[PDB]
């Protein structure tokens, strides 16, 4: 868990 | 003259509308691949001819129940039996052998036990049948493939293996298909030399001619070869005549935009009589795209002239001559394969609709493919064709990822 | 015998690894379509070879700028121009012309206005640029799209039409490539018929031969014809060393099983000291399939020996052989394209990784295609292999609309 | 059926 | 790679 | 708007 925003994953 | 831009839309319904279907003759079915037949095929004989042992092991009478049996023989592929199986008697049988009288089912073998064979070992002599067998089990009975007088493959199919395996099947050797177009194709260009050709002062060699023969020959049709043609009118009218006499399609390239030596479109109205219906396309690239068609004694010619750029070319042979050349030879709806595929790169929109070579890539267990331009990938060919909207007020750019339309132009 | 069941993917692999690569020959570049090149090719000349309009307009000096111009000539698609062009000066030029000395840019038709043209209107004399042309403006300088020395092609680059217009361009018109396999099919079982024949008594058509034949044909690969040929060892080994003798592959369907007059395997490891790497393969359909390899004289060949049911015959072909022969004709990764597609329809599971025959259709606009299985869709045939997953105590079933992998063995 | 590629939906 | 069918993933 | 739960669209 990460409270920081992803990335979109395949891209 | 300067012809009217037509909306991609509209030329392509238009080549779809006036392109004819070529007429039938008959053929030999091993030669059917790609044909479209032009007759219902029917069944003259059932499929199994007699009731078939689904299995190896043993014809019995389902009444004698399990127990302990003597074998009267063998019934062998290829050969019908002439002994009748009588109560507590089996006959061995193999996959697709016939059923003898007197049997009604069929166990398999793992059901079995044998109980006794030939001092030699040759010959099972009684065995044990440890089940009950179903009625008719492990039976094709007679027709239960193929009925005889069914129709087994309908007028409009378009064909494969897995067809001309059924036309096998059922002994039907000749059959009624549409004839495939015959398409000749010509380069001009007084700048052009010839592939085999060392290069001279102010020529470059003829790519076009090779990339759309081999573009034409992919798809299964018959090509003639016309040359290298010179930028003037009568030695134009004189290639697409031989054209005419000797092929159902012509396909030019080069000299179709407004310059001064650019001469296809007066020949192919003034000298030979040809309808053109569009001259401009509003796409890219090919803005010079040129659909013509000349009647001659009830028969259809149809013309494409093509730009001379090499890209153009070999796009707008995929996006106008393909699907023309699928109708001709009887493919009910010719209309080429659309797929949606992620975008590899970021592209910017043009105010026309935009068309792109591209490979097309399945990455691991991801649901749609990679799209990536042709503008390790080198070792593989073209296999689609990017289809660009064009650009809006809303859209100017499109991203990396963003789901778009690509046409099916390989064969993986 | 009976020989150990195989894993599907251990039997898929092992025909990969065990495969060879065929050896090189020369071809001319026309018949380059679905060859593997076994070399790099290299361009011997700059494209364009001299510096090329971009446009139809006129040759300028853009230090000139705007202004009113005495057009001293043409440069004419194909001719190297023998004028300078000098301050206050210029030439028309076509798209593809060569730039004439003494011009730097070229300012296209649309930039520009006529002022001055001759009696006959057959010959412009002076004109108006209407813009400040940026340096280079609108040329192809000499080997802009390729120079000479640069690698075009590499080997390992798997040919379509683009690839063998790039050979005309560069004029490399011989090219090393992989051989072809040349594939030997026979039919085997004493209850078969010809095609031609009309049934007799206890047979059956042939229709395997006609359906593998037409599938090693539609990957364009030459193919031989070996017949029908008898359940019996003196026959089954006669016919195999003349595929031996006449191919590089040699497949045969029927006779794997474990029934009494099923003797291809004896024949294979006993008469004709094959190899057999697998004899039976855990799958549905195909229980039988049988691989073998036969190295002679330091050239391998490799035997398909395919179950006689005729739905076995094809999917197993599918399966093995024709990754095989990609394999076979230099193609660096064999494997088949697997796409996601949706179920058309609920499906039971089995023990067995299980394979059927499909229709891939893609829908207006949904991203996913459908897969309908064949056991108006009957007038398109099979272009994808449903690719189902072993049953599990989680999974014994699969739903209409779940995402399932296709193999792709069709081309629309 | 439109020859010309479409705009990406849902966007 | 293989050449048997995945199980359909998120499920 | 529904209150009543829809079934899958396309399927
Ligand atoms: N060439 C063929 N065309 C059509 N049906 C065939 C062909 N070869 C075999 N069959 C049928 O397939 C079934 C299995 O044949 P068989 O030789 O026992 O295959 P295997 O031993 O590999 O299972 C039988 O019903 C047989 O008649
Ligand atoms: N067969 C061909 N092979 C390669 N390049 C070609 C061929 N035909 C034309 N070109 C080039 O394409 C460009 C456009 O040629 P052109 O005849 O003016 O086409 P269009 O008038 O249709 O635009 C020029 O640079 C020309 O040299
Ligand atoms: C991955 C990177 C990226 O930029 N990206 C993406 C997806 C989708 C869009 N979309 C639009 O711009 C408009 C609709 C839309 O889906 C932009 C960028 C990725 O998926
Ligand atoms: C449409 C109808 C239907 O039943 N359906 C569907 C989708 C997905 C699933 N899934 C599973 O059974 C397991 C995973 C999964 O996605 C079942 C049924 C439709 O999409
Ligand atoms: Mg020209
Ligand atoms: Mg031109
Ligand atoms: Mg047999
Ligand atoms: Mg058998």
């Amino acid at each position: 868990f990460s409270i920081v925003g992803s990335l979109p994953r395949d891209c | 003259s300067p012809f009217p831009l037509t909306s991609m839309d509209k030329a392509f319904i238009t080549v779809l509308e006036m392109t004819p279907v070529l007429g039938t003759e008959i053929i030999n079915y091993r030669d059917g691949m790609g044909r479209v037949l032009a007759q219902d095929v029917y069944a003259k004989d059932n499929l199994p001819p007699f009731p078939a042992s689904v299995k190896d092991g043993y014809a019995v009478r389902a009444a004698d129940g399990p127990g302990d049996r003597f074998i009267i023989g063998e019934s062998q592929a290829g050969e019908q039996p002439t002994q009748t199986v009588m109560p507590g008697q089996v006959m061995r049988v193999t996959t697709g052998a016939p059923i003898p009288c007197g049997a009604d089912a069929v166990v398999q073998v793992e059901d079995t036990e044998l109980i006794r064979e030939s001092d030699d070992g040759t010959e099972e002599l009684e065995v044990r049948i440890l089940v009950q067998a179903r009625p008719g089990q492990d039976i094709r009975p007679i027709g239960h493939d193929i009925k005889r007088g069914e129709c087994v493959l309908a007028k409009g199919t378009h064909m494969g293996p897995s067809e001309i395996g059924l036309l096998a099947t059922v002994g039907v050797t000749e059959v009624e298909v549409n004839k495939f177009p015959v398409v000749a194709v010509m380069s001009t260009g007084n700048e052009l030399l010839n592939p085999e050709d060392d290069l001279l002062p102010g020529k470059i060699r003829d790519s076009n001619r090779s990339t759309l023969l081999a573009t034409i020959q992919e798809h299964g049709y018959p090509t003639i070869n016309l040359g290298i043609v010179g930028d003037n009118p009568d030695d134009l009218l004189n290639a697409l005549n031989e054209g005419i006499s000797r092929a159902d399609v012509i396909i030019t390239s080069g000299g179709v935009s407004m310059g001064e030596k650019d001469y296809l479109k007066q020949v192919l109205d003034i000298d030979l009589h040809a309808q053109i219906h569009f001259g401009r396309v509003f796409m890219k690239p090919g803005l010079p795209t040129t659909f013509a068609t000349l009647d001659i004694d009830g028969v259809r010619k149809i013309i494409f002239a093509l730009p001379g750029n090499p890209v153009s070319a070999v796009v707008t042979c995929n996006l106008f001559v393909v699907p023309a050349l699928r109708k001709m030879q009887g493919i009910l709806d010719p209309r080429p394969t659309i797929i949606k595929a992620r975008l590899s790169c970021d592209v910017k929109l043009d105010p026309r609709p935009e068309y792109h070579r591209c490979i097309l890539t399945w990455h691991h267990q991801e649901p749609l493919p990679w799209a990536q331009s042709t503008g390790l990938m080198s070792m593989r060919s073209a296999n689609g064709l990017l289809m660009l909207p064009p650009k809006t007020e809303q859209y100017v750019e499109l991203h990396k990822g963003e789901v778009v339309d690509v046409m099916v132009i390989g064969r993986l």
